């Protein structure tokens, strides 16, 4: 389960807000993402978020 | 910026910022219509804010600017990052002491150079902390077989390092796309690096000797 998995910010250096569940919280939450090499719990909006990863 | 300096208001007239509601990523300007960034920092709805010291607050030397165009290299690989490279066409001119553009390089730099880098991004290694004025760093560029010693079968024809092997003074999130320059020339664009000011892993930039021919035409055909 790719949802259960830590944020991953990657090696890349921008600074780009993204949201990740956080399955010890039962929510989605913002994170750093770099730009590049994004896992899958990295999602453009909590709406996205909740519909992949809600609930797991 | 991790290590570095203030380096005072104005003083790198040719920083941008890429706002994309808040900042994300640097880029450097060329001309008065085009801007230079990392293709990485792609995004849709980018406004590029120029004449920026403190990035929270209006402080009167601003102009910001929605791009019309963005433009990533059309061989950019997201997976190995060759070819990080993207320009950003403004949707009008920008009105050129506080926001100026710089020269594109006639022969590409050599190991030892010192470069000044610059972006508004974290300053902590282990940590996080987003300054408000733009921050400065003077790193000398590294040969290519430290850089690829540093990052094994990860460097390209494309990028260079810079830093210092013993760490503690980088670029870091959210200086991605900024300016490495060099001697009054643009050598290079802030791309990514194994964490940041760690260590025995300096930060890795793209190569913009490389790609000279490909923006002057990509500028005059676009
Ligand atoms: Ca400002």
């Amino acid at each position: 389960d790719f949802c259960l998995e830590p944020p991953y910010t990657g090696p890349c250096k921008a600074r780009i807000i993204r949201y990740f569940y956080n399955a010890k919280a039962g929510l989605c939450q913002t994170f750093v993402y770099g730009g590049c090499r994004a896992k899958r719990n990295n999602f453009k909006s909590a709406e996205d978020c909740m519909r992949t990863c809600g609930g797991a | 910026i991790v290590g570095g300096y203030t380096c005072g208001a104005n003083t790198v007239p040719y920083q941008v910022s890429l706002n994309s509601g808040y900042h994300f990523c640097g880029g450097s300007l060329i001309n008065s219509q085009w801007v230079v960034s990392a293709a990485h920092c792609y995004k849709s709805g980018i406004q590029v804010r120029l004449g920026e010291d403190n990035i929270n607050v209006v402080e009167g030397n601003e102009q910001f600017i929605s791009a019309s165009k963005s433009i990533v290299h059309p061989s950019y690989n997201s997976n190995t990052l060759n070819n990080d490279i993207m320009l950003i066409k403004l949707k009008s001119a920008a009105s050129l002491s506080r926001v100026a553009s710089i020269s594109l390089p006639t022969s590409c730099a050599s190991a030892g150079t010192q470069c000044l880098i610059s972006g508004w991004g974290n300053t902590k290694s282990s940590g996080t902390s987003y300054p408000d004025v733009l921050k400065c760093l003077k790193a000398p560029i590294l040969s290519d077989s430290s850089c690829k010693s540093a990052y094994p079968g990860q460097i390209t024809s494309n990028m260079f390092c810079a830093g210092y092997l013993e760490g503690g003074k980088d670029s870091c999130q959210g200086d991605s796309g900024g300016p490495v320059v060099c001697s009054g020339k643009l050598q290079g664009i802030v791309s990514w690096g194994s964490g940041c000011a760690q260590k025995n892993k300096p930060g890795v930039y793209t190569k913009v000797c490389n790609y000279v021919s490909w923006i002057k035409q990509t500028i005059a055909s676009n």
